[PDB]
């Protein structure tokens, strides 16, 4: 409701941006070893 | 040739079903027109 | 504007011959499957 | 006499028989467990030439280093992990 | 002793690879959640 | 003629096995889509 106001939210808003990227990228990096985990139990299985 | 564990029949299965998700992941992005949807498959590209 | 879209968009070009690719292959893995589950129907004939 | 050697000669080959189908087994097991380390590591020489331009703030650095973290923690879980029946294969402890 | 272990191996496999694909859906619930909380975020920016 | 020691069925058996195994290994070629899955058939190739 004010000007200054107006311009931290800015840099608020910029800084929770950045803030859910680091949080995707750490699900997402997760999401990707167990996928990797996944192609190799059901090699394995077969083989047992 | 001994019969009731049929190994070649798990072997394609688990071939097929690897295919299937390739082909659901490139039918999504056909859909949704964006390489990156979960954000999973590129994480600083996203 | 320009720039994003060369992150994040995809290029139809390339998408549909990786979905023509992967629909070939899932023709021809589930012919696999159908001919790998009959593959022992030859054992009855030395029961029989 | 010769009948007899012969005999075990039978039963002793016929059993090597099934220790050579059960070291296939083993080497079959290993080699298809690691082809999943060559994927990964292909990955990770991918992530790192994506890190290596310099369009990429070290804030999207850090989610790449993030990323190879987990993939390298993988590839020892599949080395640490395929084994027989306790005897671990891709680890080392296999040897002659 | 050993038909049996490899038996068991088998079946504890099998039952993580379910285990794995459980794991999948919860972090792809959580990544497509945190979708629109970005989205959010950047209309907030805007706004400001 | 001397009969509890077939030879022609062991001989049979041995042969229709090493027929089966090509036919396996056809078969998971063909559903892999792939000429050198297991990297056991191509060290230099793989």
């Amino acid at each position: 409701t004010t000007l200054k106001g107006a311009m931290a939210v800015m840099d608020i808003a910029e800084t929770a941006i950045t803030n859910l990227d680091q949080i995707r990228a750490d699900i997402a990096s997760i999401q990707n070893q167990v996928t990797s985990t996944i192609n190799n139990i059901t090699v394995t299985q077969v083989n047992v | 040739f001994r019969i009731n564990t049929n190994v070649a029949a798990l072997n394609a299965k688990a071939n097929s079903d690897l295919n299937a998700k390739s082909l659901d992941a490139s039918l999504s992005r056909l859909s949704s027109g964006l390489r990156i949807n979960s954000a999973a498959d590129d994480a600083s590209g996203m | 504007k320009a720039a994003e879209s060369q992150i994040r968009d995809v290029d139809f070009a390339s998408e549909s011959a990786n979905y023509s690719k992967a629909n070939i292959l899932a023709q021809s893995g589930s012919y696999a499957m159908a001919q790998a589950n009959s593959s022992q129907q030859n054992v009855l004939r030395l029961l029989q | 006499a010769i009948a007899d050697s012969l005999r075990s000669q039978a039963n002793t080959l016929g059993q090597a028989i099934s220790n050579g189908n059960d070291a296939l087994g083993i080497l079959q097991t290993a080699d298809k467990a690691m082809d999943e380390q060559l994927k990964i590591l292909d990955t990770i020489k991918t992530k790192a030439t994506q890190a290596a331009q310099d369009g990429q703030s070290l804030k999207t650095r850090t989610m790449l280093q993030a990323d190879i973290n987990k993939l390298m923690e993988e590839l020892d879980n599949i080395a640490n992990t395929t084994s027989f029946n306790g005897k671990q294969l891709l680890s080392g402890n296999f040897t002659n």
